[PDB]
Order: C-alpha cells, then sequence, then structure tokens
C-alpha cells in the first residue's frame, strides 16, 4: 500500500509530469529489459509516443564493432 | 456531455473504490452517481490476446464485464442511460457470437 | 552488540545485557528428554547402532580421532515411511545424549516473513555454538527440499538459502563443527540433490518395513504394558504380517483390546489377538461369497 | 435525562473510533486498534456486552 | 495573528472527510494518516448541510471539524480515464458517416 | 430505558474505577530474566523495554515469552494475560450449542457404533481406560457418499456430554500470504488444548491435505507444509490429542496422510451407504 | 577509592544528554541548512561557531542539538553491516595448494583477480580494459564455496565476502540500497573483492509474474545493475559470483560486466583424483600399506569432499572396531561401499549451464 502510495506516486507523478506542457521543459527516456507489466497509463498518449528497441549489430555494425575496439 | 467510463483499468483502481468484491458492481454503482454515463472496454481490440485458453479466461471476464453488467442491467436493477461497447477484429467476434 | 541499557532523554548506555532472542524462535522446542529408551525397540539395532555413534562419538569418542586426525561426522539423515517409527525413535536418542535438544521441523521453516528462517538459523547456531555441546534434530526437509528449478516462483525458494546458509555454515563457513544435526522426511523423493557431503547430510540410512524380528518384539514390548494369556504366538503375526507398519502393530493390539474391553474379558488371547489382524487391515466388508 | 448531560463530559470533548477484538472473559475487552492499542470495558449502558462481539 | 499562533501550536490542525453522520450530532470522521475518530456538532455547520463522503477541516483541540471544503472521487475516477483518450468530434472525425 | 437508565447510572463508579487498572497498556511479551530484580519485555508497538514489575506479580508464577500488562509510565508487571491469537475466523471455526441427536440416525447400527466406541464410549467414561487401558485409540477414516456426513458429528453435537468442539472447513486453510493457515492448525490445537481434550472434526480433509506432488511448479509446495504440518501436528508427541480425532474425507486419497495414519490413527470404517 | 570518584566524576559528564544524529542535505544562507532527521522531518537550523561549511558540505552525515538542533559535531563515514561481513577465516593461503585440482581453474583466476591489482599497466600496455569481476558455478564435482574461501585469506590484500542471506531484510526489502552502502566503503576501502555465494535467487527471473515477495526481489536486483550500469567505476573491487546454477539469472547479468568470465568446475579427474587423496590421506596416518591408485581406481567419479569426507568416514567406519591405524583394506571397503549409498543419491545433480 505503501508501494501502492509509490506507483500512486508515480500516479502523482504521472500527474504532475504532464506540467511540463508545454515548453520548458525535459525530456522523457525511458528503458526497460521487459515490456511486459509497464501500464497502459505509461504508454499514455502524450507519454511514451515514441519507441527505440535494440536493432541487433550486424556486418556494417560487426565491421564497426570489429574497428573500433582495435 | 453523457460522462464516460471504460474497463479495467490496471492495477490500483480496483482497490481505490471499495475493497474487494465481484469489483463490477462498484462500477455499476458509479453510473448511478452520473447518468447518462457511456462505459467502454478498453481495448481488447486485437488477435494477439487469444491464446485460445489463457486469454479466454482473461476475456471471459472482459465479455463478463459486460454480461454481468448486461444482467444488471436488464436483468434487474434499472434503468436507463447506461451503455456499453466493444472492439475486436475477428476469433473473438464469432466467439462474441458464442455469446451472442 | 544489543541490549545496551538506556533511558529516554538521557541517552547513556549504562550495561550490555546478554542475550539475543525470542520467544520461541529462541528456543524451538527445549524438552528434558524423551521419557523412554532405545532400548525397549529394536530390530534396527544395528543400522542406528551405526546411528548412535554419530551422537555419542562427538559426545565421548572424538578422542578416537585425536590419534589419527580424523573429524567427526556432521551430515545424517533418517527417512523410510511410517513406521519405521523415526518420530519416536530419533527423539527417543536424545535421552543418551544428555546434551540439551531443540527440536526444527518443516512448520518452523514456514516463515511468516523474509529472513527469519535464515536469522533463526543464524540464532539457531548462535544458540548451538553458545549452548555447545547440544543437539538439533530437524524434520520436514522435503518441504523446503526443492527450489522448484525454474521460477516463477518459490517462497521456500528464498527460505532455500537458510539451508544454502546452514550449508554456507558448515560448507563455507567452518563454526558449525560443533553441535551434530540431523535430517528426516517422510520421503527423500526430491530436494535439493548437492546436498551430499559431510557439512551438509551425509549418512543415508534407508528404514525398510519392519521385519519379523521386530514386528514380533515391537508389540511384544507395545503389549508389554498388558496382561497376555500366556500362549500367543507373535509368529502368527510376524508370518503373516505384509506391509504391516511398526506403528499399525501398536494398533493391532488396541482394537485386539477394544473387542477384549467389550467382551468383559480379564485378559487378552491369542484368538481374540489374532482378529484383531484382519480386524484392522485391510479394508471390506465387501462381502464374502461364491467361495462361501 | 440527567444522563444525557452526564456522561457526556465522560465520553467528552471527542471520542475515537476503535476496532473490537478479544475479550478478557471477565468482560475487559482487549482491542487491537491503530495502532495496536488495548483497553478494558467493563461499562454498564448501551450494552449488549455480548453480542458486539470480536471482530 | 499571535493570537491564532498562539491558538494553533496547543493543539495543530487537521483536515477530517466525513463518512457518516450521528443522531446524537456526532458525526465519523478519520484522521487520516491515522485510526479514525468520531466527533460531534461544530454547531456553526448543521448535519443537513454536509453529505457523508465529504471534505472537513479536523479540529485540533476538542478533534471536532471546523470547515467545509469539497471533495474529489471521480476526478481520479476520470482523469484515469481521460489519461487513456481525448475527444474531439464529428468535424474532427471522417470516414464514419456510414456508422455514425 | 429502566435497562438503559440504570445502564448510565454507574458509571460514576466506572469512572472512579477508571483510574487504577485503565493504564494496564499495553499487551506485552517478555524476553529474559537475568536475575531476580529484572526484566525485559517487548511489545507490537515496536516499544522493546527491559523494565522491573508491580510488586503484585511473583518471579516463577510467569513464563517467558508471555502477554503481559503493564502501565506504559513505569513499564511495570500488571498482569500476564494467557492469551495470544486468534481471531475470528477461530470463532468462526470454534462451534458450539447442540441439535441432531442419535435418534436421526437412518438406521445404521454398528456402522455408528463402531464409531460410537472409540469417541463418546471413552468420553462416557475416561475412567474406563484405567484399569484396563492402554488407551483410547489415535484416530479414524471416514468417506463415502453423503450420507451421512458432518452429521454423525451433529449426532456428536447434541449428544457432547463436556465442552463444545469444534468444525474445520476446509478452503479456510488454504490461504493467501504464505503460511496463514500453518500458524492455525498448529495455534488451533493449543487454543483445543486450552479447552483440555475437546475434541475437534476436519472436513474437506482431502481436499486440504492434498497428495502427493508434482515435479514442477508449485503450487501445492506451500500446501505440501500444511499435509506434513498436520503431519507434524500428528507427530507431537503430546497428547494426542487428548481429543482423539474423527475424519470425514471422499476419496483415498489424499495418501500422506492415509499412509501416515496407519503410522498414527486406527479405526478405517466405512459408510452406510444404503442398504 | 579515588579511581571510584573518576568514574563517578565520569558519570558527572553523562547527565548531558546525547545529541540527535543528521545529515546535512543542503544549505540555504549561513544560518539555514538544509537538515533531515533519519525519520523524515526536514528542518533548517544555524550552526555552531567553530564550523566552516567547508568542514559540513551538503550531503553530509552529521549531528544537531537536541533542543535548538543546532549543527555541532559530525562524522563523515559509519555503517553497521561493513567490517562484520569481514571476519570470516580460511585456513590457508596453503589450502590453495589442498584444493588438489584444477589448474586452468586454479591459476587463471590469479590472472583474473591478482594481476590486475598489482600491475594495471600490463593491463593499459596492451591497452585491454581490467576485468572488474568473476564467475563460479556448478556443480559438477564441487569446491566452488572452499577454492573462493581459499582464495580469499590466500590472495591477502582486502576482501569482503557477502553473506547473501540476510539481504532479505524482512520489513521494506529495499535492501538493495546496502549494496551500494557496501559499495560506498568500497569505493573508501579500494582496493577490497567480494564473494558471492547463492546470487541465482536473488536472481529471480519475473519471468512469470506472481503475487509480492517477488517483486522487492526484482527491484533488489535493479540496483545491483545500476550499480555495475553506472555512472561509476567499481573496477577497484572484484565481485567474485558462484551459485547452484548459471541459469535463471536472466541475460543481464549473464553479460560480460556484471559477468566477467566463465570458471566452473567438473567432476575431478583420477588423475587430479589422485592428488585429491594425497591432501586427504595427509591428515590421516595409518599402517604404512598404501595404493593411491587402488582406492582412486575402486572410487570412481566423486568430489573431494565427497571423497574425503567418507574416506574420513572410512576410517571412522574402520576405528568402529576400536582398532587404531587402518590399512585401506576397509577403506577398499568402507568408501567403496559407502559411496555406493552416497551415489544412490548422485542422481540428477547435472545442471545446465
Ligand atoms: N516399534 C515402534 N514403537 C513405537 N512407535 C512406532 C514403532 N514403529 C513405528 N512407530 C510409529 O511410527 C510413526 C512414524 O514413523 P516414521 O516414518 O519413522 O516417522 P517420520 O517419518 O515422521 O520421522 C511414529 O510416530 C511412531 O510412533
Ligand atoms: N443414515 C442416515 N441418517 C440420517 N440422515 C442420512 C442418513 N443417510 C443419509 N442421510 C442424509 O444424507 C445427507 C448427507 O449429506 P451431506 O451432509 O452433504 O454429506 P457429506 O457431509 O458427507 O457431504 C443428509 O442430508 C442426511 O439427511
Ligand atoms: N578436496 C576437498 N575437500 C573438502 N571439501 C571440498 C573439496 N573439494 C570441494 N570441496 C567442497 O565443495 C564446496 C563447494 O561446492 P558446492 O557446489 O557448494 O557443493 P555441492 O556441489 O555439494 O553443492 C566447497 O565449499 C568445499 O567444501
Ligand atoms: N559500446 C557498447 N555497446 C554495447 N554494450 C556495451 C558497450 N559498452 C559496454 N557494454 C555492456 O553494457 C553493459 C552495461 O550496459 P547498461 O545499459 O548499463 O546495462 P542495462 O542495459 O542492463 O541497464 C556492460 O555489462 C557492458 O558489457
Amino acid at each position: 500500500g505503501a508501494d501502492r502510495e509509490v506507483q500512486r506516486i508515480l500516479l502523482e507523478l504521472l500527474n504532475q509530469m504532464d506540467g511540463f506542457d508545454q515548453n520548458v521543459n525535459v525530456k522523457v527516456i525511458m528503458a526497460t529489459n521487459r515490456a511486459d507489466t509497464l501500464d497502459p497509463a505509461l504508454l499514455r498518449p502524450g507519454r511514451l509516443d515514441r519507441k527505440i528497441e535494440f536493432p541487433l549489430p550486424d556486418r556494417r555494425q560487426k565491421r564497426l564493432i570489429f574497428s573500433t575496439i582495435t | 456531455d453523457c460522462t464516460f467510463i471504460r474497463v479495467s483499468g490496471s492495477e490500483l483502481v480496483q482497490k481505490f473504490i471499495g475493497e474487494g468484491a465481484r469489483m463490477v458492481r462498484e462500477l455499476f454503482v458509479m453510473a448511478r452517481e452520473h447518468a447518462p454515463s457511456i462505459i467502454f472496454m478498453d481495448e481488447i481490440d486485437s488477435i494477439g490476446s487469444s491464446r485460445l485458453e489463457g486469454g479466454s479466461g482473461g476475456d471471459s471476464e472482459v465479455q463478463r464485464t459486460m454480461l454481468e453488467l448486461l444482467n444488471q442491467l436488464d436483468g434487474f436493477e434499472a434503468t436507463k442511460n447506461i451503455k456499453v461497447i466493444m472492439a475486436t477484429n475477428r476469433i473473438d467476434i464469432l466467439d462474441s457470437a458464442l455469446l451472442r | 552488540g544489543d541490549l545496551v541499557g538506556v533511558n529516554k532523554d538521557s541517552y547513556l548506555i549504562l550495561e550490555t545485557l546478554p542475550t539475543e532472542y525470542d520467544s520461541r524462535v529462541k528456543a524451538m522446542e527445549v524438552d528434558e528428554r524423551p521419557t523412554e529408551q532405545y532400548s525397549d525397540i529394536g530390530g534396527l539395532d544395528k543400522q542406528i547402532q551405526e546411528l548412535v555413534e554419530a551422537i555419542v562419538l562427538p559426545m565421548n569418542h572424538k578422542e578416537k580421532f585425536e590419534n589419527l586426525g580424523i573429524q567427526p561426522p556432521k551430515g545424517v539423515l533418517m527417512y523410510g515411511p511410517p513406521g519405521t517409527g523415526k518420530t519416536l525413535l530419533a527423539r527417543a536418542c536424545a535421552a543418551q545424549t544428555k546434551a540439551t535438544f531443540l527440536k526444527l521441523a518443516g512448520p518452523q521453516l514456514v516463515q511468516m516473513f523474509i529472513g527469519d528462517g535464515a536469522k533463526l538459523v543464524r540464532d539457531a547456531f548462535a544458540l548451538a555454538k553458545e549452548k555447545a555441546p547440544s543437539i538439533i534434530f530437524i524434520d520436514e526437509l522435503d518441504a523446503i527440499g526443492t527450489k522448484r528449478f525454474d521460477s516463477e516462483k518459490a517462497g521456500d525458494r528464498e527460505v532455500q538459502r537458510t539451508m544454502l546458509e546452514l550449508l554456507n555454515q558448515l560448507d563455507g563457513f567452518q563454526p558449525n563443527t560443533q553441535v551434530k544435526v540431523i535430517a528426516a522426511t517422510n520421503r527423500v523423493d526430491i530436494l535439493d540433490p548437492a546436498l551430499l557431503r559431510s557439512g551438509r547430510l551425509d549418512r543415508k540410512i534407508e528404514f525398510p518395513m519392519p521385519n519379523e524380528e521386530a514386528r514380533a518384539r515391537i508389540m511384544q514390548i507395545h503389549s508389554r504394558k498388558m496382561n497376555v494369556s500366556p500362549d500367543v504366538n507373535y509368529e502368527e503375526l510376524a508370518r503373516c504380517t505384509d506391509d504391516f507398519n511398526g506403528a499399525q502393530c501398536k494398533a493391532v493390539c488396541v482394537e485386539a483390546g477394544m473387542i477384549a474391553l467389550r467382551r468383559g474379558a480379564t485378559e487378552l488371547t491369542h484368538e481374540d489377538y489374532m482378529e484383531g489382524i484382519l480386524e484392522v487391515q485391510a479394508k471390506k466388508k465387501a462381502n464374502l461369497q461364491y467361495y462361501a | 435525562e440527567e444522563e444525557r448531560s452526564k456522561v457526556d463530559d465522560l465520553r467528552g470533548t471527542p471520542m475515537s473510533v476503535g476496532t473490537l477484538e478479544e475479550i478478557i472473559d471477565d468482560n475487559h475487552a482487549i482491542v487491537s486498534t491503530s495502532v495496536g492499542s488495548e483497553h478494558y470495558v467493563s461499562i454498564l449502558s448501551f450494552v449488549d456486552k455480548d453480542l458486539l462481539e470480536p471482530g | 495573528l499571535r493570537e491564532e499562533l498562539q491558538l494553533l501550536q496547543e493543539q495543530g490542525s487537521y483536515v477530517g472527510e466525513v463518512v457518516r453522520a450521528m443522531d446524537k450530532k456526532k458525526v465519523l470522521v478519520k484522521v487520516h494518516p491515522e485510526g479514525k475518530f468520531v466527533v460531534d456538532v461544530d454547531k456553526n455547520i448543521d448535519i443537513n448541510d454536509v453529505t457523508p463522503n465529504c471534505r472537513v477541516a479536523l479540529r485540533n483541540d476538542s478533534y471536532t471539524l471546523h470547515k467545509i471544503l469539497p471533495n474529489k472521487v471521480d476526478p481520479l475516477v476520470s482523469l484515469m480515464m481521460v489519461e487513456k483518450v481525448p475527444d474531439s468530434t464529428y468535424e474532427m472525425i471522417g470516414g464514419l458517416d456510414k456508422q455514425i | 430505558a429502566p435497562p438503559a437508565l440504570w445502564d448510565l447510572a454507574a458509571d460514576k463508579q466506572t469512572l472512579q474505577s477508571e483510574q487504577p487498572l485503565q493504564v494496564a497498556r499495553c499487551t506485552k511479551i517478555i524476553n529474559a530474566d537475568s536475575e531476580d530484580p529484572k526484566y525485559i519485555i517487548n511489545v507490537k508497538q515496536f516499544a522493546k523495554f527491559v523494565v522491573d514489575l508491580s510488586d503484585q506479580v511473583a518471579p516463577t508464577d510467569i513464563e517467558e515469552g508471555m502477554r503481559v500488562g503493564v502501565d506504559r509510565n513505569k513499564y511495570q508487571i500488571h498482569i500476564p494475560l494467557p492469551p495470544k491469537i486468534d481471531p475470528t475466523v477461530t470463532m468462526m471455526q470454534v462451534e458450539e450449542k447442540p441439535d441432531v441427536t442419535y435418534s436421526d440416525v437412518g438406521g445404521c447400527k454398528e456402522q455408528i457404533e463402531k464409531l460410537r466406541e472409540v469417541v463418546e464410549t471413552p468420553l462416557l467414561h475416561p475412567e474406563r481406560f484405567v484399569n484396563l487401558g492402554i488407551e483410547p485409540p489415535k484416530g479414524v477414516l471416514l468417506f463415502g457418499p453423503p450420507g451421512t456426513g458432518k452429521t454423525l458429528c451433529a449426532r456428536a453435537v447434541a449428544n457432547r456430554t463436556d465442552a463444545c468442539f469444534i468444525r474445520v472447513i476446509g478452503s479456510e486453510l488454504v490461504q493467501k500470504y504464505v503460511g496463514e493457515g500453518a500458524r492455525m492448525v498448529r495455534e488451533l490445537f493449543e487454543m483445543a488444548r486450552t479447552k483440555k481434550a475437546c475434541l475437534i472434526f476436519f472436513d474437506e480433509i482431502d481436499a486440504i491435505g492434498g497428495a502427493r506432488f508434482d515435479d514442477g511448479a508449485g503450487g501445492d509446495n506451500e500446501v505440501q507444509r500444511t499435509m506434513l504440518e498436520l503431519i507434524n501436528q500428528l507427530d507431537g508427541f503430546d497428547p494426542r490429542g487428548n481429543i482423539k480425532v474423527l475424519m470425514a474425507t471422499n476419496r483415498p486419497d489424499t495418501l500422506d496422510p492415509a499412509l501416515m495414519r496407519p503410522g498414527r490413527l486406527d479405526r478405517k470404517i466405512e459408510f452406510s451407504l444404503p442398504d | 577509592t579515588k579511581q571510584y570518584e573518576k568514574s563517578e566524576n565520569d558519570l558527572k559528564a553523562l547527565q548531558s544528554v546525547g545529541q540527535i544524529v543528521g545529515e546535512v542535505l543542503k544549505q540555504l544562507t549561513e544560518e539555514k541548512f538544509i537538515v533531515k532527521a533519519t525519520n523524515g522531518p526536514r528542518y533548517v537550523v544555524g550552526c555552531r561557531r567553530q564550523l566552516d561549511k567547508s568542514k559540513l558540505k551538503p550531503g553530509t552525515r552529521v549531528a544537531l542539538d537536541m533542543t535548538t538542533l543546532t549543527i555541532m559535531r559530525y562524522l563523515p563515514r559509519e555503517v553497521d553491516p561493513l567490517v562484520y561481513n569481514m571476519s570470516h577465516e580460511d585456513p590457508g593461503n596453503v589450502s590453495y595448494s589442498e584444493i588438489g585440482g584444477l589448474s586452468e581453474q586454479i591459476r587463471e583466476l590469479r590472472e583474473v583477480i591478482e594481476l590486475p591489482l598489482t600491475n594495471p599497466e600490463l593491463f593499459q600496455r596492451v591497452g585491454i580494459i581490467p576485468p572488474k569481476g568473476c564467475l563460479l558455478y556448478g556443480p559438477p564435482g564441487t569446491g566452488k564455496t572452499l577454492l573462493a574461501r581459499a582464495v580469499a585469506s590466500q590472495l591477502d590484500c582486502n576482501f569482503l565476502k557477502v553473506v547473501s542471506s540476510s539481504i532479505v531484510d524482512k520489513y521494506i526489502g529495499e535492501s538493495a540500497r546496502l549494496i551500494r552502502e557496501m559499495f560506498n566503503y568500497a569505493r573508501d576501502h579500494q582496493p577490497c573483492i567480494i564473494f558471492m555465494d547463492e546470487i541465482d535467487a536473488i536472481g529471480g527471473r519475473r519471468f512469470s509474474e506472481g503475487t509480492s515477495a517477488d517483486r522487492e526481489i526484482q527491484r533488489t536486483l535493479m540496483e545491483l545493475l545500476n550499480q555495475m550500469d553506472g555512472f561509476d567505476t567499481l573496477h577497484r573491487v572484484k565481485m567474485i559470483m558462484a551459485t547452484n546454477r548459471p541459469d535463471t539469472l536472466d541475460p543481464a547479468l549473464l553479460r560480460p560486466g556484471r559477468l566477467d568470465r566463465k570458471i566452473h568446475i567438473d567432476l575431478p579427474n583420477e588423475q587430479a583424483r589422485l592428488d585429491i587423496l594425497k591432501i586427504h590421506a595427509g591428515p590421516i596416518t595409518k599402517h604404512g600399506e598404501i595404493d593411491y591408485e587402488a582406492i582412486v581406481k575402486l572410487s570412481d567419479g566423486f568430489n573431494g569432499a565427497d571423497l574425503r569426507n567418507v574416506c574420513t568416514e572410512a576410517g571412522m567406519f574402520a576405528i568402529r572396531a576400536d582398532h587404531d591405524f587402518v590399512v585401506q583394506e576397509d577403506f577398499m571397503k568402507a568408501v567403496r561401499k559407502v559411496a555406493d549409498s552416497k551415489k544412490l543419491e548422485s542422481k540428477l545433480d547435472y545442471k545446465p549451464v
């Protein structure tokens, strides 16, 4: 219930972070290794509108990761 | 201008109203405070939630969330101004015919 | 440390009073001892004759190892389905240990909150090494036996670390050397199999169905409390005893004595005895027919 | 009549909300209420001392 | 200022929520960080002026109720609702002329 | 109102008797006593104190880890209170009053009598086992159709001649928050020992006694406790249980208490059943 | 008589009440400094007249008066658990040679740990980043815990063992902070070394999430990641990890960084078991008749402790006859027959990598 309150705090920070609109200032940048339990209101329109995933390194990136280390 | 309501709802809109129950009655009590009201199923429009079993029971109460409400709208209680909305593509649309 | 005497706003420490904690977490079970001795029960002798060493040789015969530089056995296990009778026997050996005994069991390893059982075992071996020499014997190891393997999830998977710390105290830590600990289960079926070592469990003694040696003697020592019309085969049962547990034989003389009760009889006879054999087991009534 | 203007001072000024828990069979009722505060009440009025009941 | 600066320490002050009122004139109110109380009138605002589930100022001395304030329940619900989706209107939508 | 009028009268004597013993809060368990004058007591308010007594309390009459009364100013020892746990789920599980006596039997004679000689026949005369005893047996086994289960308990309800015994409902044993009912089955027996031999009966013992196991993943693990935990409650030397036991079920499984009952219990009998 | 009065005059200093601990958070003016009690109320008070704020700084453990709450005295660093994780001692050192096998397990871990300490130049000579940790696993064979325990008192320098049990901390399992609280002195006492047994049960998957006690687990993992995910350089600490299996840890740990290298144990070879019996046969003296390969050729596919303990158990089984010295005869029987019973539960010991 305290954590429920800290996820109400997550809700309370969900609440009062939209006061950034508009202008100054924030960059909300997010990372997770598992997308399972992320709530819909966390991905809410106006919260996460842009998704970056992990592209796997490949022949370019390999030859880049081959050259950059050595 | 009729007020708008959705379905679950995570995680923490549940016990925030009441303590524990079938939990749909308190939502049915919400519409008694404000009428006309609009209730909605958010979302369960997808082909991915099926699983053919594991998503059934997860959808079954999402399906039941309309059923027991339809049973608490038409079956008994009262009166007008309350509505529900569904969305899907296929599969459960044919499973809607199981309910329909 | 703990318990430093201070009163309110004074905030000064007058004395440090020993020790530790807490209630029944402190003492799981502190008893005098079992009220009878193992010399009454027999037929399992030679294997418990091996077991009583593990408690007695650190109690006394460690001097034998001082010659050649050996260390006493720590891990030991006791198992088999009831009965057997370890429940009486595993305690019955504590009368000859003479050191203070502590009863651990699966329900103790059932934990409301987390870290207690760990802290308990941290404290249990505190109070062990503190009261060393002492005796500790545990039970229902199979309750915490398996960690599952893959998540998700087990509650005892955290409390397995209490056993892993019990291992870490018997493997990664020296101080567990004293206060030899024994374990028991109804079955050894599935647990952490890595437990094989002297630090963790070592002695594995399979207790089979009691045989006609014990089977004749067990109830004989269970019925020595009561009178007997002085002819009883004791082979009759012992020959016809199949799958009969040592505890069932205790109840064989009961219902045999129960009809002797409602017969108004002064003493128990074999015709009353042998009826109690098939009276307690097995099953039926069903019908007797087409053979008669 | 006068009892209403008498025990209102004993009640007064406010009164809390407890949680009825257990009873000493002498009718001294041990309660756990926030935070876990007990008491012993054998009081004569409004009870119905029995049926108020644990829990 | 000093008098209210003298008044307010020996007691404090708080804000309550009425969950019920009594025939004896008392009122069921919680001390929210702690367990609930039940306290009386409070002769300025009567019982019928306020209904259960409303914000009042918990008094700090007789532990009575000082003033009256509005309380919110649906603004938490409707915000959780309005979190999800906006509305727009006919003019801002198209292609649904068949189904509207 | 004449009840209510006399009801508000003696609050004077209640407020005069209020000042003494009123501060007896808080119910507190002790920890250790090093020597004569000293004690250390521990409460659930988080308050832990090493503190003395009120002179009305003798040292040898008190037990370690004992809920006591205290005046939290001096932090004295007022009086120890025996009870500890458990809340009304006990008082729901614990039951009283009679009804449904023998004569409701549907004609079964020695099917009920073989189990009538096990329970109330020794309870009629516990002296009966002075001369001949030996023992009143350990446990029983019951199962079959519904007819007639738990009415033989109701038969024992009306015909109980001593103290009101305790029914046990199955699905309240299985609980969230691992180990909830684990405390209960353990602690309720002392609450039954508080009633000094007053009998107990378990219902749905097949569901709660679940046996045996699958590889993974439990699930049954936390419940694998309760069965063997009851077997520990069975493996407790004392009494056991001075209440004997009476157990009704449906299927032969669960096997572990059914293979533990030859290790402890006795008297496997059966419905009755139609004839 | 005079010393007793000195203790009385000692007590004449003790009526003065002890101050309240504090953490200076930040400051506002020379009379106002942001401070909080350990129970959460935040205050702004004045200092004493001896100090300069250079002796305070924001984010500083301090003390305040009991009434005025004024800033008076202070200490920068304190904690309970740190030093009390240090005191476990392993005989040897020479236990290095007393683990028997195995060379590339023995020798490589020296190059993995020791040389990083003494000569980081040899890392920058080639240009390779220093490994900041190590990983064991098993249990084919065994010795993951002792080889650690041995190297601790062997490698010497500074090392601090992490007891894996008590972290759960009952109420409020936030104690992942304590790893930083431990890492803070690991950044203070640096260099220092850390062994960790059982990272797997604190390696919870949250695969299919359930109940409650898993949530506190996974949260305690997030810091362990971020502590190694810095924003910081832990290189002067050496994190050593071993447990039942290297499986459930989830891929976040399984990558380098968090798991720097792959080291493990298998069933020791009978050639290496020939040496494992010497360190068993060393402390035991008997009649001089020995064939080491006899037990090695008879007793097969065992572990160091499994051999030793049963080999000592054989001596204990043979001394049951009350005779003192025992030839391998009983041991070619006991260790043979006894371990046969011990190999009955050798079942299902083969675990994924
Ligand atoms: N010869 C005997 N004398 C007394 N009790 C016996 C005998 N044989 C079996 N028992 C009974 O068998 C029961 C359980 O046997 P066992 O399987 O050894 O216990 P556990 O598996 O719980 O350690 C004991 O409670 C004991 O009373
Ligand atoms: N011999 C009998 N005497 C009295 N009632 C009987 C008898 N046999 C069957 N019954 C009836 O059968 C029913 C048993 O149902 P129930 O209590 O559900 O059994 P269980 O508790 O075993 O599930 C009772 O209503 C009871 O009246
Ligand atoms: N030669 C040996 N002598 C004694 N103990 C040994 C020997 N070799 C390995 N071990 C034991 O193996 C332990 C580590 O293995 P571990 O995986 O914890 O055991 P298990 O394989 O039984 O789970 C060490 O703590 C050590 O006590
Ligand atoms: N240039 C890089 N590209 C990809 N991975 C890297 C690079 N440098 C380090 N890493 C790896 O990333 C890990 C730390 O990454 P970080 O993003 O903090 O972890 P996480 O993604 O779990 O929070 C280190 O263990 C390291 O092995």
